[PDB]
Formats: C-alpha cells, sequence, structure tokens
C-alpha cells in the first residue's frame, strides 16, 4: 500500500494534479486518509503530499486536496529550506515562506492555523517577513496573525524584518502599531538588526516611530553596533537623534574609524585617518576643558603604540598603513572592551593580512591576543587553533623559525579549550552533539598538528619542558574521538584527517616524532579504542611500509619500548601479526616481539576457550582479557 | 651452574642456571638469604605448583634460551588444553 | 643441538647436547651435577639399554626427534644397574 | 582558502538570524 | 594446595611474614624452605578472593618498616658516643634488608605497585630517609 502512497506523493510534488486525482479516484475513506496522511522521505524531508504541494507552489493540488478530499491543514513535518531541514513547518508556513500567495489564500480560506507555532516558534507571518512578501504579510495579518509572537531566541518579525532588506514589511509592521521597544534574548531592541546591515531607511522608519535607544546585552548602543559594522550613514542618523551628548559622538566616530581600519568588505585607510582626525578635532574643539583620552597601557600585540592623544601624532602616522591599522585596533579594543564578541575579528583579519605579506611574528602576536580574548569569553576557537596550526606549518615549510613561547601559549590554550570541549560534550546530550563532537575531533587534530610542528622546532630546555608539561596535562585527561581513538592512536593512524592547506606539507600522519614525544610524555600505550585495536594494531595496518619506512620503524620501536603488548587482541581476537597485512611490518614486529610464557599460556587459554573467570588472579583476568 | 626446582608433589627438576634466570621470581629466589652458594643445586621448594607445570616451565626455559632471537621460523609451543589455565598461573607467579 | 630430559624417580634433569657426541661426557656431566660416583649411571631409551660408544644423536633420538618443546624421556638408573622406576608427573585436573 | 577569516558573518550570526531566528 | 586464589586469613599470614622479614632486615639466618614458602604466601596475599590484599599488605609493611626504622633511630640516638659506627652498621643491615625485601616483594612490584604508589625497595629507602 506504501507504493500507492509514494505514487500519490510524487504526483502531488510533480504538479500532475490530474494523475493525482485519477490515483485517488474510487478509493475508500481509510485509503484516502492513509494516502494523504503518509509522510514519505525524499531524502531528509519528512512531509505529507499537501506540505510539499504547498511548498513548490502546486496550487491546483492543494485546492484538489482541500475542497474535495477534506484534508487537514494542521499536518506537520520536516522541510528542506535554504539547504537545511527543520521540523515543525506546516503547509501554510511553506506556502508563506516560499512566496506562494495563491496557496496561502487557499489554505487560510480553508481554515489553516495562521498562528501555528513551529518547534522554533516560527509563525507563517515570520516566514513571509523573512521572504519579504508584503502582500502575503498583509493577507496573513488581515487574517488574524499575531505580530507579538517571537521565536525561541525572542526574535520577532520586526527584528528579522529590520535585519532583512525588506523595508516595506517592517514599515507595514510598525504602521500596524507594533512594539518599538522589543527586547530580544541578546538584548538587541530591533535597532541593532537594522543598524548591522546598513539599512538607512529602516532605521529612519523606526526613529520616525521612536524605537528609542537602549544598551543591549554586550554593553553596546545601536549606534555602537552601527559604528562596529562600518556603516557610516546609520551612524550619522543616530548622531542626529538630538539626544546623544558629546562623549558618545567622540567614541562613535573613533569606533567608526577603527572598524574602517580592519574589515573585509570595508577597508579604506584614508577613511580611518580622516575619521580619527575628525574625532580628535571634535575632541579638542573647546580648547579649555580638554577631553583627554584615557588610555589603556600599551599592549605588546599591537606593537607598542599608546594611541594618539594629540592631533600632531595622529598627523605623523597619516602615511603609515600598519601604524594606522594598529591604532585602529587599539582604539577598537579600548571602546568595545576585551569581552566583546566582535573585537576579535579585526585582529584575526589584520593577522591574516600580515601573514599574506610574509610577516609572521606580528601575525602570531595578533592571533595570540585574539585567542586569549576569545578564550576569556569562552567561545569556540577550533577554527582559530586550526589557523595557528596552518600558519605554523607554512612557517616550517618556508624554513622560518617558530617561537617556542608562542607554541607553548597556543598549546596551553588548546589544552584548556579541549577541557571545556569535553565539558560541553558531556553537558550537551543531543542539542548539537554532532557539532560538539566534530569540534572535539577538530580540536584533537589541531593539537596534534601543533605537537608535530613543535617537534620540528628547536626549543630551550625550559620551553621544551613547558611544551611537554602541556602534552602531559592533555594526556592525563585521556581524550577520545567517536571510535574510541586515544590521542596516541590518531598520531599512529594513517587515516587521521589532515587539513588540505599547508598542513599537508608539515604534519603528515603517521609521524614517529609525535609518537615518541607522546610516549615520552606518558601516553597510555596500552589504550584501546572501541574496536579494541591498540596503537600497534593500527600501526601495522599502515599501507605504505617502505615509502616512509624510517617512520614506521621508529614508531614501532617506540611503541614496543613503551611497553605495548605485541600479542594483545582486538575485539575480533586478532594478533597484530595476524592483522599485519604487510610483509615489512610482520618482519619488523617479529624482530621486536619479546615472547614470554605468560603470553603463550594466555593465548592458548583463549584459543581453547576455557572458563577462566573466578579461577585466576584478577589482575591476570585482564591479561586473559586482551591476550 | 645448575639449579634445582622442586615441585609441590615431590618431583625435582634440574636445569641450567642460565635457563632459570629468564624468570624474575626464580632470580629473586636464588638471590637473597638462603642462596645456598654451593654452585651445584641452589634448590627451591615450590610449595604450590604441581609437577607437570614445573616440567612445562623447564621446557619453556630451554625453549626461550634456544630461540631468544634466532631461527625466525620460530616453532610453536605445544600447550595442552588440560595444562592450560594452570600454566598461566605458574607463569604469572614466576614472572616469566 | 639435541635436548634430553633425564629422569630418575622424582628427579628430572634437563640438558642440551650436540648432534654427534658420545654419552661418556654425558655421564660425566650428570656425575658432576648429581654428586654421585660416575660408575652407577646407566641410561635407558624407552626401556632399552643404550650403547655407551654410540653417540646419542645416533642412539635413536635426533634433533628433529628431540625438540626443545618436549625433549626425549631418556631414563636414568644406578648400580645395585637397578631397574628404572621413574615416577610420571601428576596428570592435570580434567577441564569441566 | 588562504588565511582570510570567514568570521565576519560569525560576528553577525550571534544575532538570531535564520528562517526562524 | 595450588595457585588458585583461595581465601586466606590476613592476620596469620601477615604475622609469619612480619616475623620472617624482621629476621631478614636484621639479617637473622632465615631458612630457604621458609623463604620459598614466603614467596608462596606473598603470591597468595596479593591474589586472594574476594578482594586482593595488596593495599592491606602494602600498608602493613609500610607500618612495619616505619616502626622498625623508628626503633633503629631511637637505638642510635641513645648511643651518643658511637653514633657513627652504629649508624654504619644499621645502614649496612638495612640496605641488605631493603634489597632482599625488593626481591621478596617482587609480585607487588610487578603486579600491583606499577598497575601512583611506589616500590617496596623504594619504600624502605624513603622510610630510612624520612625517619
Amino acid at each position: 500500500m506504501e507504493g500507492l502512497a509514494g505514487y500519490v506523493y510524487k504526483a502531488a510534488s510533480e504538479g500532475k494534479v490530474l494523475t493525482l486525482a485519477a490515483l485517488l479516484l474510487n478509493r475508500s475513506e481509510s485509503d484516502i486518509r492513509y494516502l494523504l496522511g503518509y509522510v514519505s522521505q525524499q531524502g531528509g524531508q519528512r512531509s505529507t503530499p499537501l506540505i510539499i504541494a504547498a511548498r513548490n507552489g502546486h496550487a491546483k493540488v492543494v485546492r484538489l486536496l482541500l475542497e474535495h478530499y477534506r484534508v487537514q491543514t494542521q499536518q506537520t513535518g520536516t522541510v528542506r529550506f535554504d539547504g537545511y531541514v527543520i521540523d515543525g513547518a506546516t503547509a501554510l508556513w511553506c506556502a508563506a515562506g516560499a512566496g506562494h500567495f495563491e496557496v496561502v489564500k487557499l489554505l487560510v480560506s480553508h481554515g489553516a492555523n495562521v498562528n501555528h507555532t513551529t518547534v522554533t516558534n516560527s509563525t507563517p507571518l515570520r516566514a513571509a517577513c523573512f521572504d519579504g512578501r508584503l502582500d502575503i504579510v498583509k493577507y496573513l495579518v488581515e487574517n488574524n496573525a499575531n505580530i507579538s509572537i517571537a521565536n525561541k531566541y525572542d526574535n520577532t518579525c520586526l527584528m528579522i524584518a529590520a535585519y532583512k532588506g525588506h523595508t516595506d514589511v517592517v514599515r507595514y509592521l510598525l504602521e500596524q502599531r507594533a512594539d518599538p521597544n522589543a527586547k530580544a534574548h541578546c538584548g538587541a531592541t530591533a535597532l541593532h538588526f537594522a543598524a548591522e546591515a546598513g539599512h538607512i531607511d529602516i532605521v529612519k522608519e523606526l526613529i520616525k516611530w521612536r524605537a528609542a535607544i537602549v544598551v543591549n546585552g554586550h554593553g553596546m548602543t545601536p549606534l555602537k553596533v552601527a559604528a562596529e559594522s562600518c556603516k557610516a550613514d546609520v551612524v550619522e542618523l543616530l548622531l542626529s537623534h538630538a539626544d546623544c551628548d558629546r562623549r558618545s559622538r567622540i567614541e562613535a566616530l573613533e569606533l567608526l574609524g577603527a572598524s574602517f581600519a580592519n574589515d573585509r568588505e570595508n577597508y579604506d585607510i584614508i577613511k580611518t585617518y580622516h575619521y580619527l582626525y575628525l574625532a580628535m578635532l571634535e575632541r579638542f574643539q573647546d580648547g579649555d576643558n580638554i577631553l583627554e583620552k584615557e588610555v589603556l597601557p600599551p599592549i605588546h600585540a599591537y606593537g607598542n603604540r599608546t594611541e594618539c592623544r594629540n592631533p600632531q601624532e595622529l598627523e605623523s602616522i597619516r602615511q603609515d598603513r600598519d601604524a594606522l591599522h594598529m591604532e585602529g585596533l587599539i582604539v577598537r579594543e579600548r571602546i568595545l572592551g576585551a569581552d566583546n564578541i566582535d573585537v576579535s575579528h579585526p585582529i584575526i583579519y589584520r593577522g591574516a593580512v600580515y601573514a599574506d605579506n610574509m610577516e609572521f611574528e606580528q601575525c602570531i602576536k595578533l592571533w595570540l591576543h585574539a585567542l586569549h580574548l576569545r578564550q576569556k569569553g569562552n567561545r569556540n576557537t577550533h577554527k582559530d587553533l586550526l589557523r595557528f596550526a596552518q600558519v605554523f606549518s607554512q612557517m616550517i615549510h618556508l624554513n622560518e623559525t617558530v617561537k617556542a613561547p608562542d607554541i607553548e601559549c597556543v598549546l596551553r590554550c588548546s589544552v584548556l579549550e579541549i577541557e571545556q570541549s569535553m565539558n560541553r560534550v558531556k553537558n550537551i546530550s543531543d542539542a548539537d552533539v554532532h557539532n560538539a563532537m566534530d569540534n572535539y575531533e577538530c580540536n584533537l587534530y589541531t593539537f596534534l598538528y601543533l605537537v608535530c610542528i613543535s617537534t620540528k622546532t628547536q626549543c630551550s630546555e625550559e620551553d621544551q619542558c613547558k611544551i611537554n608539561k602541556q602534552i602531559y596535562n592533555l594526556i592525563h585527561l585521556d581524550p577520545r574521538t567517536r571510535e574510541g581513538f586515544t590521542l596516541l592512536h590518531l598520531a599512529v593512524n594513517s587515516n587521521t584527517p589532515v587539513d588540505d592547506f599547508h598542513t599537508n606539507d608539515v604534519c603528515s600522519f603517521p609521524n614517529a616524532l609525535v609518537t615518541k614525544l607522546l610516549l615520552d610524555c606518558g601516553a597510555e600505550v596500552n589504550a584501546v579504542d572501541n574496536e579494541g585495536n591498540s596503537a600497534l594494531h593500527i600501526i601495522v595496518q599502515y599501507n605504505r611500509p617502505i615509502s616512509d619506512f624510517l617512520t614506521l620503524h621508529s614508531i614501532i620501536i617506540s611503541l614496543v619500548e613503551a611497553g605495548a603488548h605485541t600479542d594483545m587482541t582486538n575485539k575480533q581476537n586478532k594478533t597484530p601479526l595476524d592483522k599485519s597485512t604487510t610483509g615489512v611490518s610482520e618482519i619488523l614486529l617479529k624482530t621486536q616481539m619479546k615472547m614470554s610464557l605468560k603470553c603463550l599460556a594466555a593465548r592458548a587459554v583463549r584459543a581453547n576457550d576455557i572458563n577462566y573467570q573466578d579461577q585466576i588472579p584478577r589482575t591476570l583476568e585482564e591479561f586473559v582479557g586482551f591476550h | 651452574m645448575y639449579v634445582k626446582l622442586i615441585s609441590s608433589d615431590g618431583h625435582e627438576f634440574i636445569v641450567k642456571r642460565e635457563h632459570a634466570l629468564t624468570s624474575g621470581t626464580i632470580k629473586a629466589m636464588l638471590s637473597g638469604p638462603g642462596q645456598f652458594a654451593e654452585n651445584e643445586t641452589n634448590e627451591v621448594n615450590f610449595r604450590e605448583i604441581p609437577s607437570h607445570v614445573l616440567s612445562k616451565v623447564c621446557m619453556y626455559f630451554t625453549y626461550k634460551v634456544r630461540y631468544t632471537n634466532s631461527s625466525t621460523e620460530i616453532p610453536e609451543f605445544p600447550i595442552a588444553p588440560e595444562i592450560a589455565l594452570e600454566l598461566l598461573m605458574a607463569a604469572n607467579f614466576l614472572d616469566c | 643441538d639435541v635436548f634430553l630430559m633425564i629422569r630418575r624417580h622424582k628427579t628430572t634433569i634437563f640438558t642440551d647436547a650436540k648432534e654427534s657426541s658420545t654419552v661418556f661426557e654425558l655421564k660425566r656431566i650428570v656425575e658432576g651435577i648429581l654428586k654421585r660416583p660416575p660408575d652407577e649411571q646407566r641410561l635407558y631409551k624407552d626401556d632399552q639399554l643404550l650403547d655407551d660408544g654410540k653417540t646419542l644423536g645416533e642412539c635413536g633420538f635426533t634433533s628433529q626427534t628431540a625438540r626443545p618443546q618436549a625433549p626425549a624421556t631418556v631414563g636414568l638408573a644406578f648400580r645395585a644397574f637397578e631397574a628404572l622406576c621413574i615416577e610420571p608427573f601428576s596428570s592435570p585436573p580434567e577441564l569441566p | 582558502y588562504t588565511f582570510f577569516p570567514p568570521k565576519k558573518s560569525h560576528g553577525s550570526c550571534a544575532p538570531p538570524v535564520s528562517r526562524a531566528g | 594446595t595450588s595457585l588458585k586464589p583461595r581465601v586466606v586469613d590476613f592476620d596469620e599470614t601477615w604475622n609469619k611474614l612480619l616475623t620472617t622479614i624482621k629476621a631478614v632486615v636484621m639479617l637473622e639466618y632465615v631458612e630457604r624452605a621458609t623463604w620459598n614458602d614466603r614467596f608462596s604466601d606473598i603470591y597468595a596475599l596479593c591474589v586472594a578472593y574476594p578482594e586482593p590484599l595488596g593495599e592491606r599488605l602494602y600498608t602493613e609493611t609500610k607500618i612495619f618498616l616505619e616502626n622498625h626504622v623508628r626503633h633503629l633511630h631511637k637505638r642510635v640516638l641513645e648511643s651518643e658516643e658511637q653514633v657513627l659506627v652504629m649508624y654504619h652498621r644499621y645502614w649496612e643491615e638495612y640496605s641488605k634488608g631493603a634489597d632482599y625485601m625488593d626481591c621478596l616483594y617482587r609480585y607487588l612490584n610487578t603486579q600491583f605497585i606499577k598497575k601512583p604508589l611506589m616500590e617496596i625497595g623504594e619504600l624502605a629507602l624513603d622510610m630510612w630517609r624520612k625517619l
């Protein structure tokens, strides 16, 4: 019967309404309830035929299902919108978000739930606001749609409409007597969303409706966000609000210059110099009652500059690009603070620009400052540590020395972030457990890249001791990936993913240096994964025994010398010699096998399947366990 | 040069001293007080292990002395099913 | 490289010998390790007296015959030559 | 690829911007 | 019996072990049969069901070594004039006793201490250092 359901779903999705009616013709009531109620999966999309018919705009199919077959409008399922799939969307929601006005009218006129709540609390009105269809918004609100219904994160239709470029939708919402002071979960009161994308007309409309200015959660005014996003025109409009005072004007102009100093889309150093000059002149306008800048002490990351407390020194750095970049970064740090989310991005961008200009030391200083600031705020830095590994790899591939204190600092930060990643993974059950586990594995890979790069750099005894202390700290928490891989195993395994960028040149796995360092730092060499393979079991499965034979020989010597059993068995009860799959590895391991009577006895007991429980020492019960 | 091993069931075993120094516990037993430095017997009284396991461990001692690292076509060691699960305890006690 | 397991009552001696070598020095080494006069030794190969002049490798057991895993069970007898009364090792307990 | 950080959108993804927010 | 893990009384075994190791440390002539039977008893103690007594044996022998070193410390303290010669003699006796204890306690050294804690010979030397 499910084949008929698939036929019905395909006919409804493909627009063949006549074939759909022919298939649904002369059927019983239970048959048509099952056919129209079946939720088939065309991949990851769980949807009834009515939902997909409303999604793709088949208004004839919707009309046939509603007027004649009396199908319900409250069917729910998962839909593929913007590439990703989220549950909780009705057919009315799909018709609203896909711009199908005729299907919206057909569903509403037949009694669809206009105020249906998604699992993310997304109303079809919010869907039409996101799509920007003003006519659909008018029809929905005129059919008793509640504007005040926000999402899970308290993002109303007004907030997203302000964020989006559809000024007609937000202007209609505010003309319909909406809430001007709509607080969000993050504290953005519907003015930051408009003054983040540079929509001057939407900000004008809200100021006409007197949306009022209030500090958000991050300690920023909407003017502050407008200055951060380099959008100068909304900064001007917010300065012309007639209730701003002077100090806000100086700090807003300075922040605008700082944002223009380092950004991807907006990068014009002449704008930075002119805006900072205007800020300094406005600051030193009264002559008396001079508003001297309070300056944070100089930070080694941005060189050693101490801002520009005078217009003369600001003039002196007019022609120097990097001095102006450092000045913009410093004033941005002073204004937005060290705890702001957006303060880190220009630092990383300036570091990347320095890296492209083959200036690595200042790049490392800037990125270390950015990593410290982001770790103080306790956010995801796996991409950042990957960037550190990539730039270290490019330095090594270019035969440029890497500073040992920087390696120690980034390694300690990676260890700490792996610890909080473990805490997050333990805390998060199933909300974003896939993303959390992917971050965990990525962090482990980045740490191994950093260790491999540290092996290729000569370091002082103190710095080498600190690096080894950090590696020791990471081992004594025993990180594990999805398939039980201990941190030793990933350095052992050839299947460890390597980033496609310059990290292929330097960090190639397996790497004997990494294994020697990890065993010297106290790695548990007898640790086994979920599948039961030890480090030795993985290393004998290496498929390139001769191209890097020195690497294989050194790692097998290190593994045997650490104390790994050359006789233990995985979950499938296979000797590493039996899993050698290579004559070279078999010869090497037989050369390094140190046979003992205990090993032979335990192997014979396991092969004979004698009941060993409660007849042997408990410590030897483990020995029977792996032998 | 020759060391003497006595099983719990009265049975004696005599093997080369070099052969019996491959087990750590027997090396400790020979050392310490009561070494009996007559250089001919150095008898040790295993009060627990039976005769057959002592015979098997003497065979193992000779087997490991002969094939410590040579003859890569290493012969397999014939552990009987009945003597297993008791030779494992003996090997653990001798730390072979 | 032939391997022997000389047995006499409760006493068992493990000894390595060469392929072509008479039992004269074999009797002398078992004299040296047994602290008894050498005139009493008379070894038996499966309830059969062996020729003293014949080398032990040519006496019936070879290197392939007497593996170090389980060597030959050549008995030992002393002068009253007494009849061999070698005590077999206790059988292992039967597995359940 | 290079070194260019794709975090300018991440600084703006902290606001609830999505099909639902 | 055999090497099967059997429930053994800790008090009597620890008493006989205490007597023989206070004989060994003081270099009293101990019998070879008693020596090998004491390897047997040591193996029984570290294995016996339902719970291994390795922690109990290690703690008890640490207590024994501590009070023996305390006794030697009092003995050399009361000998004010000949403190050097008495200390040398007791040092030779205790060094030999510590080596022989490392030999006797090999099962703890290879099965429980290394499987943190610290070895019996190292424990004897550390107790000698501290007291």
